[PDB]
RNA sequence: ACACAGGUGGUCAGGUAGAGAAUACCAAGGCGCUUGAGAGAACUCGGGUGAAGGAACUAGGCAAAAUGGUGCCGUAACUUC
RNA sequence: AAUUCCUUGUCGGGUAAGUUCCGACCUGCACGAAUGGCGUAAUGAUGGCCAGGCUGUCUCCACCCGAGACUCAGUGAAAU
RNA sequence: CGAUGUCGGCUCAUCACAUCCUGGGGCUGAAGUAGGUCCCAAGGGUAUGGCUGUUCGCCAUUUAAAGUGGUACGCGAGCUGGGUUUAGAACGUCGUGAGACAGUUCGGUCCCUAUCUGCCGUGGGCGCUGGAGAACUGAGGGGGGCUGCUCCUAGUACGAGAGGACCGGAGUGGACGCAUCACUGGUGUUCGGGUUGUCAUGCCAAUGGCACUGCCCGGUAGCUAAAUGCGGAAGAGAUAAGUGCUGAAAGCAUCUAAGCACGAAACUUGCCCCGAGAUGAGUUCUCCCUGACCCUUUAAGGGUCCUGAAGGAACGUUGAAGACGACGACGUUGAUAGGCCGGGUGUGUAAGCGCAGCGAUGCGUUGAGCUAACCGGUACUAAUGAACCGUGAGGCUUAACCU
């Protein structure tokens, strides 16, 4: 689950819906990721409408998991496929102003500080 | 600085109301009593004797016997010696109980690993295995030559060759102490500990830094 | 036993109902995270009952429309608020996990109670 | 093919002494049936350890 | 391994294990003695045991249990009634087997079995 | 070689599923094949069962798995229609 | 090019990567006019490439069942 | 020349350096940052795919790097069969033809009933000196030899401006190695249900076989990586390169010659684990046989009477242990295994009957029936008394003590 040569969805404003998987990095032999990792994707596809490039490369971070996510002492919650949030390349954080579905609140790290602006449940 | 002997009881994840789950190995003591204080058989060191309750006392033999003739007269299944420090020592027989572990937040728990017999090379040395097509004749699960070619004409020294598994060594020394229950004598700590339930499981203060 | 069949009895809550899978109970919380109470619920159908452990994990799959949603539950967590006993469901089965595929006429299960 | 170069009747011996001869279990008499015996089988006299049931 | 596994192999298959024990397994019940060798006279105690246990009290639909070890009603007309009762006093301990002689084609000891409360 | 799961021309056979002499199962018909008695380690061989991905393997999807029948709908490129 | 060694000649396509494949050039060492030219329908236990499905080959082996191997007893060798 | 298995690729290694990356010190056309350079270092780390039989050479993407060389081109009774190595078909080239290709295309195999030697396991022997075992310490030998990413120190000072190390850990991970099943799922032909065709079944209903676990779906004991937690840290020792004194050689000077103190991922420890067949068999503790006669050849034998000790090989009911030994338990005086009784668990509401429905089937009786390995009771069943091998204080010399 989230990895390479494996397709994923997006949840980023305005460009792209689906994108390709090309790199997990963020260390030393590190795999299977959890929300909060950052991924490096191709835009597989895009619309004529949208901010994005067919076949453009940038970076990702992980925020819907097949494999689900953990925070209180005894429940653990999990969703169909996968999905990401688009960063800038020099300067990161997310590239839009707003996020697509309720997402996550265990992610709260200052690379991504835009999702602590928003309220995507509550 | 001493120790004690007990047994696995359970494995629990037992919650907090701050947030996290706290899975626990919940060890039981045999109230271990002990035998004699042993001084004067290294220079400058200390360490005192312990044992049980032997359950049968007519298994043991005159050769095995010896090691509670300096314990009064009559057996107790099992016998372990633990180092004293800053202070000399005069016993009778008293018990020791889980209570020695009420500030001290790390152990050294001597646990050993379970038996697997031959356990096999592909596994007990994670040994490759491919697919049978296009591949190996007749002998896949052997740690392929154990010989020097030509010249040494000899076996390689330590190399990870076939053998039995299993009833190995196996020490932790970094687990947290959670919780002490006095009254029923009682140890809890985080995670999971080797072990089988029959093994008498030796806990110490740790030392390690 | 000093504590061999005693140890979850101290620590389990005793006001808890029997439930069974394929039932629609809704599940709430106060969440607290080591920090402040917040009252949420989650709702859906049980695909596998409690039983083993002080844990005692049991899973709700929430069955709606055009997505797939699956949370787990441990029953003796102390910031579980309540179980509403929402709606009753009766199925010729112990585990559901077909419902991650089939959620039309396969999960409107019969209540048969009365 | 064949063991070549014969070895000698001494270095013969090892190849013989852990097989031939190796020991035997002698033979068991019961207090109620004076016949020799095998420690776990019945006897010629019609009994094991002389163990009846239902009988005086 | 073979761990835990329960009951010995007594060659080929369990179907014609079966099929062997098929050859005295109603002739126990007969009779109230039979014999044969003494690994099989303690392992002709299977199942027939579990429906020795099946026959002290009287239930629904249990006449077809353990029928396809051998398919004779005749042997099973005796239970509930004739065998059974006898022993739920004691809800347990029906039979003995201990040995009586040897074979020549093998070295096979014999041995017989029998219930502990019969007429002859 | 042989007391050999082998080869050998003609013509004959009831139901049940099926187009059928294919094929599955009863029926007529035929059989224990000239070493015995038992157990269940390494390991060798054949098969079935497996979470999420997926051709990355290799000369080559090798091997393995998927498709599989029949009536009706519908039908690309091409055409000597 | 089944036809150019030098040469992965050379542009563009496809792929993350194309001494393979497709279209094409026109200084073909040594193509080319019945020891024939050039094109091709239909065809292949046909050679080369691409797309798609499906997949325990693989990512990573996790598991189980069957048959030998195994022992005693009758018979019991051989190549060197 | 009384044969020498011939390159690649897979599979598995090892010695050592020329330093690719990490450490420690200097140099610089060394401001900050970065680059260029070699001193100490060969300890530990150091790649997957595309196009090429590789090598030479490129492309794609990562790395903390993608460092180099030797080994009958390491590693074919290890594997495969690309390149080379016969037999087929064709395009071009040379030729009378055999045949040739500093020209190509398409096709095209891998022999062996493991004997001795070597290792390894259990068995057995010999043996640590009349004999048996366990523990304890250990000459020694193994394990271990390490780090990405995120951030503050640092947006300083430095520098038109651009940009802007390391100060040692905070947050979070990992190659690699090991162990475990609470997490989270998988698997579970030893447990349960659903269901297609067919046989046994008089027929109908049932039940059980057959289609290897027929096909569909759950799961205990246990297993397990898609899961989880650990360990290469700190401290210490002694050196090299180096920092300096004390100081020649050289009546001065000098850090090296001798001398004196300091000073590294190298070298040794610490940590962790095994070891006394270590023939140099360590050091303890438990346990036990206390008899003579004749003759002689004596580190020896023959003849005789009274006497049989510690122990060990063996025999069990078997599992959580296991090739077989062993390991844990274990012999009626026993809960070791099976049966028995209940408990836990898993499955999912059986048969028959009553009712409805053209019938298929549904509903109720029914929170049913059935159940393995998990657990507490219970002597119903079972687990030799005997015997086999084995004696009489054990060589030489002596301090000491009693005769």
């Amino acid at each position: 689950m989230i990895q390479e040569q494996t397709m994923l969805n997006v949840a980023d404003n305005s460009g792209a819906r689906r994108v390709m998987c090309i790199k997990v990095l963020g260390g030393s032999h590190r795999r299977y990721a959890g929300v909060g990792d950052i991924i490096k994707i191709t835009i597989k596809e895009a619309i004529p409408r949208g901010k994005v490039k067919k076949g453009d490369v940038l970076k990702a971070v992980v925020v819907r998991t097949k494999k689900g996510v953990r925070r209180p002492d005894g429940s653990v919650i999990r969703f169909d496929g996968n999905a990401c949030v688009l960063l800038n390349n020099n300067s990161e954080q997310p590239i839009g102003t707003r996020i697509f579905g309720p997402v996550t609140r265990e992610l709260r790290s200052e690379k991504f500080m835009k999702i602590i602006s928003l309220a995507p449940e509550v | 600085m001493i120790g004690l002997v007990g047994k696995k009881v359970g494995m629990t994840r037992i919650f907090t109301e701050d947030g996290v789950s706290i899975p626990v190995t919940v060890i039981e003591v045999e109230a271990n009593r002990v035998t004699q204080v042993k001084d004067l058989a290294n220079d400058g060191y200390r360490a005192i004797q312990v044992t049980t309750g032997a359950k049968k006392a007519n298994r043991v033999t005159k050769p095995e016997a010896g090691h509670f003739a300096k314990a009064g007269v009559e057996a107790g299944r099992g016998l372990w010696e633990f180092r004293l420090a800053e202070g000399e020592e005069f016993t009778v027989g008293q018990s020791i109980s889980v209570e020695l572990f009420a500030d001290v937040k790390k152990v050294d728990v001597t646990g050993t690993s379970k038996g697997k017999g031959f356990a096999g090379t592909v596994k007990r040395w994670n040994f490759r295995t491919q697919d049978a097509t296009h591949g190996n004749s007749l002998s896949h699960r052997v740690p392929g030559s154990i010989g020097q070619n030509q010249t040494p004409g000899k076996v390689f020294k330590g190399k990870k060759m076939a053998g039995q598994m299993g009833n190995e060594r196996v020490t932790v020394q970094s687990l947290d102490v959670v919780r002490v229950d006095a009254e029923r004598n009682l140890l809890l700590v985080k995670g999971a500990v080797p072990g089988a339930t029959g093994s008498d499981l030796i806990v110490k203060p740790a030392v390690k830094a | 036993s000093n504590i061999i069949k005693q140890l979850e009895q101290e620590q389990m809550k005793q006001d808890v109902p029997s439930f069974r899978p394929g039932d629609t109970v809704e599940v709430k919380v106060w969440v607290v995270e080591g920090s402040k109470k917040r009252l949420q619920a989650f709702e859906g159908v049980v695909i596998a009952i409690r039983n083993r452990g002080l844990h005692s994990a049991f899973t709700v799959r929430k069955i709606s429309n055009g997505e797939g949603v699956e949370r787990v539950f441990q029953t003796h967590s102390p910031v579980v608020d309540s179980i509403s006993v929402k709606r009753r469901g009766a199925v010729r089965k112990a585990k559901l996990y077909y419902l991650r595929e089939r959620t039309g006429k396969a999960a409107r299960i019969k209540e048969r109670l009365n | 093919a064949v063991q070549q170069n014969k070895p000698t009747r001494s270095k013969r011996g090892m190849r013989r002494s852990h097989d031939a001869l190796t020991a035997v279990t002698s033979l068991s008499v019961d207090k109620t049936s004076g016949e020799k015996h095998l420690r776990h089988h019945i006897t010629a006299d019609g009994y094991y350890r002389g163990r009846k049931v239902i009988a005086k | 391994m073979r761990h835990r596994k329960s009951g010995r192999q007594l060659n080929r298959n369990s179907s014609h294990r079966q099929a062997m024990f098929r050859n005295m397994a109603g002739s126990l019940v007969r009779h109230e003695i039979i014999k044969t060798t003494l690994p099989k006279a303690k392992e002709l105690r299977r199942v027939v045991e579990p429906l020795i246990t099946l026959a002290k009290t009287d239930s629904v639909a249990n006449r077809r249990l353990a029928f396809a070890r051998t398919r004779d009603n005749e042997i099973v007309a005796k239970l509930f009634n004739e065998l059974g009762p006898r022993f739920a006093s004691r809800a347990g301990g029906y039979t003995r087997i201990l040995k009586c002689g040897f074979r020549a084609g093998d070295n096979a000891p014999m041995a017989y079995i029998e219930l502990v409360d019969r007429s002859e």
